[PDB]
């Protein structure tokens, strides 16, 4: 998961 | 937004589409090409071709559950385009490239036709 | 195989099969939510959840054109996922996270269930 | 493109  | 996003949701989502293809499941209609018949599901293939895009946003066309291509068309350039819009992946060769360029204009698959163009540019 | 990728084929048919879910586009099923109605295309569906894998491999289910999930299910929760599903984003809030969990594991979407235990026992 |  990540900051998009 | 806030939103957090899990960077391999759509190769996870385009893989498992994939397997349901391989399977034969919830596939909704037939691809005719020169006598070879191709099983898909509608959305992926509107999804990737601006001409199944068309196809199928055709109030009429929308309905059919078999669809021929023009008698032009090679059976072995729309395999390997068929298997490109499941996997994302291209097998692109010598002996292809030119059904598989002429396929993918027909089809109205722009970077297939881009990255076939340059492979050929290459070459001369 | 010797192949080429396109690396962004993925996240560009996701992207198409959003917006064929925006324009109500060949979508075939309705999920009932607490009387909140979600209208899907059930092969996304079943690329992004465990439960509606199951449900639409069934030989009786898979010809439903109406699902209705258990009255425990929030409908906002749902929406949130709905959203995951056709986009990869995960609107994960403090005032939502839970009823987002509890979604994803009656769904059955392994990966946020994941972040959203992650997320709460941050918080702890 | 990338050679996957
Ligand atoms: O090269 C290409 C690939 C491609 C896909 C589509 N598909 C869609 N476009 C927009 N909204 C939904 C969909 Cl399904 C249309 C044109 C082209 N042209
Ligand atoms: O967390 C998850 C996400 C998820 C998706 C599916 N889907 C499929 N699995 C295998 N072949 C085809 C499909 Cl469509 C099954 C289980 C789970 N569990
Ligand atoms: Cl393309
Ligand atoms: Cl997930």
């Amino acid at each position: 998961w990540v900051i998009p | 937004d806030s939103c957090i996003q899990f960077t391999r949701h759509a190769s996870d989502v385009l893989l498992n589409l994939n397997r349901l293809r391989s399977r034969d499941i919830l596939t909704d209609v037939v691809i005719v090409v020169s006598r070879e018949q191709f099983r898909a599901h509608k959305t992926v293939l509107m999804a990737c071709s601006g001409l199944f895009y068309s196809i199928f946003t055709d109030q009429l066309k929308c309905n059919l559950s078999v669809i021929n291509l023009d008698p032009e068309i090679n059976p072995e350039g729309f395999c390997i385009l068929l298997d490109f819009m499941y996997t994302s992946r291209l097998n692109l060769r010598e002996g292809n490239i030119m059904a598989v360029m002429a396929t993918a204009m027909y089809l109205q698959m722009e970077h297939v036709v881009d990255t076939c163009r340059k492979f050929i540019k290459a070459s001369e």
